[PDB]
């Protein structure tokens, strides 16, 4: 529940002509019941550091911190969802897929109600889906299968990589559903998503990285209010401007953005 | 110059008509949108154009009869995950490899599409090592290299933040003027700079294909309407780029 990363930075294949500082010195406390935006640009390396939080790869100058340690079943509590969920897959039918955790880290107990529930809550059927393979099928759904098959048993940690790729709007709300779902629970999340602008309203601290390094760690209200937003979106201005002058447009519908904006 | 025309199109995977009876025309020159829920038929359709699954009924590319063959001939196709076009020890030898079919030219057409796409300077790496948002970068690079009368993509740029998706929108935008038909399937359209047609697609039929007011109009549940636009037409002109910079 309390991951803390210590003076962290990995290289890929050290030794060889290529080494690559995906990570440059990460260090970062992320409490529990805490919602984290992992933010940057695509060379930043978010996703090898989601990797090495999920302990799915081990840093070659550095160690993530849970209250100590490693890996036990601790695994019990960790559930990362790939930015491309294919790269996720290994069995021929969803079925199987989705109740992996619960049929890896609880041997003993029925997986079907679990997995039922995991699926519907991601908006696939279960008398029509069970049976279909996860290759053939759309990438929403595959999306679907893949929050599916990393919430299914619960985890403490819950690390999604680029969540929201290819889901409609119903599919959106029902991942963000999931994201609060979590945090009544006082569970932990990791975000990454080039989308600031929709998972804002559902983050409580921002991290941004940069070749590796960070280069910035404040709070959500403290993100729009100091950094630069020259790249902004046009929601991201407004709310900024809603920040700026001291009100919290964190609980303002879109509309309710515009009202308070022009008018 | 050309025109794609899907004449009373209808496919299944095996079971039931993920499209049914679909009529349109799809002409050089002018850029579509296509939109719609999970499970509604955009990237069947979209493999339907580029002879990627052969479907019942008539296609013609350019007043005559098209098989599958002819189709992907002509159409450029961009994979919703990129990992499903990228081959190669290298970042050069992937974008070569669609100029299977010139070792000379076979190199700088390739760091032409590299330097658009944004990817110069990778072209010697493993293309399995680069970051998800290059690895689309590269499946739209391997396909523009291609130079196909039309374009077909499937979200190509959905994991790139959105200047990134701006600046590619762009790059299309410029082959759009240059004569080339372009077919976007996207789930985000804020990035959208200008475009021909909208089309919707509900369960298997275009719904809707018209102008984007037409489109913001009809009101569809399934679509995100982007807040700029939202913004745009109440409030008006209200200059807000200007906080990005703020002199
Ligand atoms: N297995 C690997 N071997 C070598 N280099 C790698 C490997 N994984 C990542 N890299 C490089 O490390 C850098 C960061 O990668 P990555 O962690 O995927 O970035 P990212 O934040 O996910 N970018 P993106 O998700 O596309 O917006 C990139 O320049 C990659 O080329
Ligand atoms: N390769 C496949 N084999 C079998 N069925 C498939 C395959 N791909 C898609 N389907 C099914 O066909 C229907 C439509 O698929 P598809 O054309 O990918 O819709 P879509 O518009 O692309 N949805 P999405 O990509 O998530 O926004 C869905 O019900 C899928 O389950
Ligand atoms: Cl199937
Ligand atoms: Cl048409
Ligand atoms: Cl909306
Ligand atoms: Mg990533
Ligand atoms: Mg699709």
């Amino acid at each position: 529940g309390r991951i803390e990363v210590v003076n962290v930075s990995h290289i890929f294949h050290r030794g060889t002509p290529l080494e690559k500082k995906a990570l440059e010195n990460v260090s970062l406390v992320i409490n529990e019941g805490e919602c984290l935006l992992v933010a940057g640009n695509t060379g930043s390396g978010k996703s090898t550091l989601l990797q090495i939080v999920a302990g799915l790869i081990e840093p070659t100058s550095g160690d993530v911190l849970y209250d100590g340690e490693k890996g036990y079943e601790i695994r019990r509590n960790i559930g990362i969802a790939f930015q491309y969920p294919e790269d996720q897959f290994f069995a021929e039918r969803v079925f199987d897929e989705v109740a992996f955790a619960v049929k890896n880290f609880y041997p003993d107990r029925d997986p079907v109600p679990l997995v039922k529930k995991a699926m519907e809550f991601v908006g696939l059927d279960f008398d029509s889906f069970k049976d279909r393979v996860p290759f053939f099928l759309s990438g929403g759904e595959k999306r679907r299968v893949a929050i599916a098959s990393v919430i299914v048993h619960e985890p403490d940690i819950l690390i999604l990589d680029e969540p929201l790729v290819g889901l409609d709007r119903e599919g959106k709300t029902d991942l963000l559903r999931i994201v609060e779902k979590w945090k009544t629970l006082g569970k932990t999340v990791i975000l990454i998503s080039h989308d600031i602008e929709t998972v804002i309203n559902h983050v409580d601290r921002v991290v941004v990285l940069e070749k590796g390094k960070k280069v910035f760690d404040g709070t959500r209200m403290e993100f729009l209010e100091k950094y630069d937003p020259r790249f902004f979106t046009s929601k991201m201005l407004v709310m900024r401007r809603l920040v700026l002058k001291g009100e919290d447009p964190f609980s303002m519908s879109d509309d309710e953005l515009l009202e308070r904006v022009c008018n | 110059s050309g025109r794609i025309e899907l004449n009373s199109v209808s496919f299944r995977y095996n079971g039931d008509y993920v499209l049914k009876d679909v009529n349109a025309e799809f002409e050089t020159g002018k850029i579509y949108v296509v939109v719609g829920k999970n499970g509604s038929g955009k990237t069947t359709l979209l493999k339907i154009l580029a002879g990627l699954l052969a479907a019942a009924g008539e296609i013609f590319l350019d007043g005559s009869p098209a098989d599958p063959f002819l189709l992907r001939k002509n159409v450029g196709y961009v994979f919703q995950n990129p990992s499903s076009q990228i081959i190669g020890a290298t970042v050069e030898e992937d974008v070569a490899f669609s100029l299977e079919i010139d070792e000379s030219e076979m190199r700088k057409r390739i760091k032409k599409v590299l330097e658009l796409v944004g990817l110069s300077g990778l072209a010697a790496a493993d293309p399995l090592n680069l970051s998800g948002g290059q690895k689309q970068r590269l499946a739209i690079a391997s396909m523009l290299a291609r130079d196909t009368r039309f374009l077909a993509l499937d979200e190509p740029v959905s994991m790139l933040d959105p200047p990134s998706q701006r600046e590619i929108f762009q790059v299309l935008e410029s082959l759009k003027n240059e004569g080339k038909g372009i077919i976007l399937v996207t789930h985000e359209l804020e990035y959208l700079d200008d475009m021909d047609f909208i089309l919707h697609i509900s369960n298997g039929t275009i719904d809707f294909c018209g102008s984007w007011e037409e489109f913001v109009e009809r009101e569809f549940d399934d679509v995100e309407i982007p807040f700029k636009w939202k913004l745009w037409k109440k409030c008006g002109k209200i200059n807000l780029w200007e906080d990005r910079y703020e002199n």
